């Protein structure tokens, strides 16, 4: 209060999965701008 | 009522006056793979109609002194038609089969035949070496007959070294000229894994072996060939690439 600036979370989170995982049905797609396959290393 | 039948698959048709009832083995009919049984995360192909549907293969004639013959298969069937093409271009193969056999004959004639589908049918080599580099081992050949068959060199045994007697424990239907002319047994997919693959691996044999020999009289009509029909049944393939066929 008499001088101001004297005065003043992770990432992520563990989640227990007892067995490997599991895969959903999926069909084609064709569209634009939607691209899982483009990475950045 | 019962005698007569008709079955159909695909495109074909099969008809009979004279046939006994029909076998299904092991009391479950074939099936796709469940979601929890499968591995494979490709999603898989269902050609249905193309694929499922009968297919008859070349005739042989049956004689008096004739021995019995097998086939295989995820075998005779990989050469001939869709569905042959389907399985050398695909890593990964399931489906039941229906199985029908037919023999005519007199009323003159006599004689009985034994018809059976029997999983894992592996033959063996015939000799007395103990040694196993220099045993004998029975062809490439002799274990894929391919369309043609081959036939047993001593049936009693069933070339595996197993008494013919106890035969049918397996899924199995004689078929006997005085009482019946075609013998249908139908046979879901078994195995120890949900696909696996077909030019390599071969599911089950069938053993057509003339347990009481052919007899007639002479005028009579001497050759009487025999005829198999295959209907792979309810099929899928996985795995897609280029074409093995061996």
């Amino acid at each position: 209060d008499p001088v101001e600036d004297i005065i003043h979370r992770a990432i992520s989170g563990a989640t227990n999965v007892e067995s490997a995982a599991d895969t959903t049905p999926s069909s084609h797609r064709l569209e634009t701008g939607r691209v899982p396959a483009l990475q950045a290393a | 009522s019962d005698r007569v039948a008709q079955l159909t698959v695909g495109n074909s048709s099969i008809t009979t006056q004279e046939a006994a009832n029909i076998v299904l083995a092991y009391g479950e009919w074939p099936e796709y793979c469940p979601d929890t049984d499968a591995t494979a995360v490709d999603k898989p192909t269902r050609p249905d109609v193309s694929v499922n549907r009968f297919y008859t293969l070349d005739s042989k004639m049956w004689q008096e002194n004739s021995t019995g013959w097998y086939w295989k298969f995820p075998d005779v069937l990989n050469k001939t038609g869709v569905f042959g093409q389907n399985a050398q271009f695909h890593y990964l193969y399931r489906s039941g089969f229906c199985l029908h056999v037919q023999c005519n004959a007199s009323k003159f004639h006599q004689g009985a035949l034994l018809v059976a589908v029997i999983p894992e049918f592996v033959i063996a080599g015939r000799g007395s070496n103990t040694k196993p580099n220099e045993a004998p081992h029975p062809g490439f050949t002799t274990t894929f007959p391919g369309t043609t068959g081959a036939t047993f060199h001593d049936p009693y045994v069933l070339d595996s070294g197993v008494p013919l007697s106890q035969a049918l424990i397996y899924p199995h239907q004689w078929v006997n000229l005085r009482t019946n002319n075609c013998a249908t047994v139908i046979v879901p997919y078994i195995n120890a894994v949900p696909f696996d693959s077909a030019i390599n691996h071969s599911n089950f044999g069938l053993v057509v072996v003339p347990v009481s020999p052919l007899k007639y009289s002479s005028g009579a009509t001497t050759a009487i060939p025999i005829t198999i029909t295959i209907a792979p049944l309810n099929s899928e393939f996985g795995g897609l690439r280029q074409a093995v066929s061996q």
